[PDB]
């Protein structure tokens, strides 16, 4: 009910399953291969909205 | 005065392995009955090569085989353009004439070649080598002579280049030299006393865990429990830390209209 | 020696000569033709033709050497190896000891000094 | 992209896999920068070995015979 | 707990090496298969061994 009545929640899980690197990593993840991100991994999806032209601030 | 065989017959021994490419049921059955009957066959044919005998290729069916080219990019339009995209594809499609015309050397790679100067050139140059080694420099100017008038004017050309070429080769091998020889911030002091007695294989996954978090079994009896503590303590030394963080600099590709730098591209979008 | 996954297409194109070979990434599609099952991980697959390189190796686990690796999805992949670390080596030579034979080069056409200019 | 097993074996990709996230893959192609300048110039130290060795001087005048393969046409 | 093995770590330190571990600690993320459980996952489960890519006994004969 929480997802479904947020309004970012819809864009926050699309922007991420649009993006085909965070799937190949999420991908690999699966298969075995996982590790510790940096600050820079973590907003990978933060860049991709704002490539994209979305106004995401803190990145 | 037995023909010689090469080396490929005794991994094989036999002279008719009816290789064929096309994984089809019709065309394997029929090597396989092939290649039994190929001793008493009127109809068979080599695939290895000997002496005495020349031999085929892989078969494809009923045509030959050959290997995909190496994607190349190179082409050349006839009617429309239609780019070509090397790696959307398998198989190339075959060039049509009012379609395309694809780069020249289906099979070739890249190589450096030299042209062979004319032989009285060269003996004009083992005379002036054996001439300075005997006599000397100084004694020479006969024999240097006649290379500048026997030697034609394009190979003293490529003499000449070859010189500047090499000097250019020598600098950059040298400053490779420098950039190797040059002792880093992380190695002041350090001698051939303070290495490891450690080889290759010290280094590999076996001895050194590499860094993943599945490498191995060492975090396999983590718990959800030790996971929140270990978030608190990464947290708790981000607490020095996030006072330092680079001020932002001015976009040097500011300008549209302007030759923007080469600079190293972000690491996501 | 190239120390990315990736590199610009236009910096192995020859300037001063007619362009017949280019530099192209992994061919990735090929990944898809071997039957069998493997498992490959995505970071591996950009770095220069050592994806050609993983997929001989699991096409010579899966079958041998003899009559069964003789399959069209099998000998692209080792041809596919073969002349992408012989092609790369070339690039690799000519980029170290013939640097301003390619675009974006400072030397392919040298851009004079002021100096040179009489103003 | 010269020096291809050397690199790859200094990444380590013959016996583990790489990071899977770009920043410290990346970080990792860099690191071998060193290793590869400090490789490439150990290879070019090697003393000289007679040339006349395995190969027969083809400047000789004895080669000027420019002698053709006699064939029989079959 | 972390758990021993022949693969050690680089670190000259202790407090550098468990720094290490907290730091992988952290990124971890659970995925069971079993029902009644704070991490679930049906499908989209990781697996937690790495693959590696040897060759085999026929490729070396
Ligand atoms: C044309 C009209 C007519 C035909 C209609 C046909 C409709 C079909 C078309 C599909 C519709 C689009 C919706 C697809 C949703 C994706 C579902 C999916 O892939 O599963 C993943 C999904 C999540 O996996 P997980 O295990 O939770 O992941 C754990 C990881 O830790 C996760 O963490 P991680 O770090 O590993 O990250 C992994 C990454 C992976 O990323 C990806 O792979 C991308 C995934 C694509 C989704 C991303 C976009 C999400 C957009 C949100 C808005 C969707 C609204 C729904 C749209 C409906 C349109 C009307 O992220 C995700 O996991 C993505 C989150 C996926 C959540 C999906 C949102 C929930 C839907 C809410 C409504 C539920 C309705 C169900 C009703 C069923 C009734 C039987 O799995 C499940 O949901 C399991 C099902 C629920 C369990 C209850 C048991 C139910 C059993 C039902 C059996 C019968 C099935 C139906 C039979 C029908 C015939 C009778």
């Amino acid at each position: 009910m929480a997802f479904l009545s947020g309004s970012a929640t819809y864009d926050q899980l699309a922007d991420y399953a649009s993006y085909n690197h965070a799937m190949d990593v999420n991908q690999d993840q699966q298969a075995g291969l996982d590790s510790w991100m940096s600050e820079k991994d973590k907003n990978m999806v933060k860049y991709y909205q704002r490539s994209l032209g979305k106004k995401v601030e803190g990145i | 005065k037995a023909p010689g065989q090469i080396y490929a017959y005794d991994i094989h021994n036999t002279h008719y392995p009816y290789v064929n490419i096309k994984q089809d049921s019709q065309t394997q059955l029929l090597a396989s009955f092939r290649r039994s009957i190929a001793s008493i066959n009127p109809f068979s044919y080599r695939q290895v090569p000997s002496q005495d005998r020349a031999a085929f290729g892989l078969r494809w069916g009923n045509a030959w085989y050959a290997p995909n080219p190496y994607p190349n990019g190179i082409h050349f339009d006839r009617v429309f353009p239609t780019h070509y995209d090397p790696l959307a594809e398998t198989n190339r499609t075959k060039a049509n004439l009012q379609l395309i015309k694809y780069a020249p050397g289906n099979y070739s790679t890249l190589v450096v070649t030299s042209e062979k100067l004319p032989r009285p050139c060269i003996r004009t140059i083992q005379n002036y080598r054996r001439c300075q080694m005997v006599n000397g420099t100084e004694k020479c100017n006969s024999e240097a002579q006649d290379i500048l008038a026997i030697c034609p004017n394009w190979a003293l050309d490529h003499m000449k280049e070859k010189v500047r070429f090499y000097t250019k080769a020598l600098a950059i091998n040298n400053q490779t030299y420098i950039r190797a020889m040059q002792v880093e911030e992380y190695n002041q002091g350090r001698t051939v006393a303070d290495v490891a007695p450690k080889t290759w294989i010290h280094g590999t996954r076996q001895h050194l865990r590499p860094d993943t978090m599945w490498a191995d079994d060492r975090y396999t009896n983590i718990t959800q429990t030790e996971i929140n503590e270990a978030i608190k303590r990464v947290e708790a030394r981000k607490a020095r830390e996030h006072e330092k963080k680079p001020v932002e600099q001015a976009n040097v590709n500011a300008n549209t209209g302007e030759q923007p730098v080469r600079v190293e591209k972000s690491l996501y979008p | 020696t190239i120390f990315a996954e990736t590199w610009e297409a236009s910096e192995y194109q020859y300037r001063n000569k007619a362009n017949l070979k280019t530099l192209p990434v992994n061919h990735l599609g090929k990944l898809a033709e071997l039957k069998f099952d493997f498992v490959e991980y995505k970071a591996h697959q950009l770095i220069a033709c050592h994806l050609y390189e993983r997929m001989t190796i699991h096409c010579m686990n899966q079958y041998g050497l003899f009559k069964d690796f003789y399959r069209p999805e099998c000998l692209d992949a080792q041809y596919y190896f073969k002349t992408c670390v012989e092609l790369n080596a070339a690039y690799g030579i000519q980029k170290k000891f013939f640097p301003e034979h390619f675009v974006g080069s400072p030397y392919a056409r040298p851009v004079p000094q002021f100096q040179q200019l009489g103003l | 992209m010269d020096n291809y097993f050397t690199a790859i074996t200094l990444l380590g990709l013959r016996d583990q896999n790489l990071p899977p996230f770009k920043d410290a893959r990346l970080q990792r192609y860099k690191s071998i920068k060193k290793m590869i300048d400090l490789i490439e110039t150990t290879t070019k130290l090697a003393p000289p070995m007679p040339v006349e060795l395995f190969m027969l001087n083809p400047t000789d005048p004895e080669w000027d015979d420019d002698m053709t393969y006699p064939t029989i046409t079959h | 707990p972390v758990k021993e093995g022949q693969a050690k770590l680089w670190f000259s330190t202790k407090e550098e090496a468990d720094a290490y571990d907290d730091k992988m600690i952290s990124n971890i993320e659970l995925k069971s298969q079993d029902y009644e459980d704070e991490n679930f996952s049906p499908v989209f489960n990781r697996k937690t061994q790495e693959y590696f890519l040897e060759p085999s006994e026929k490729f070396k004969s």
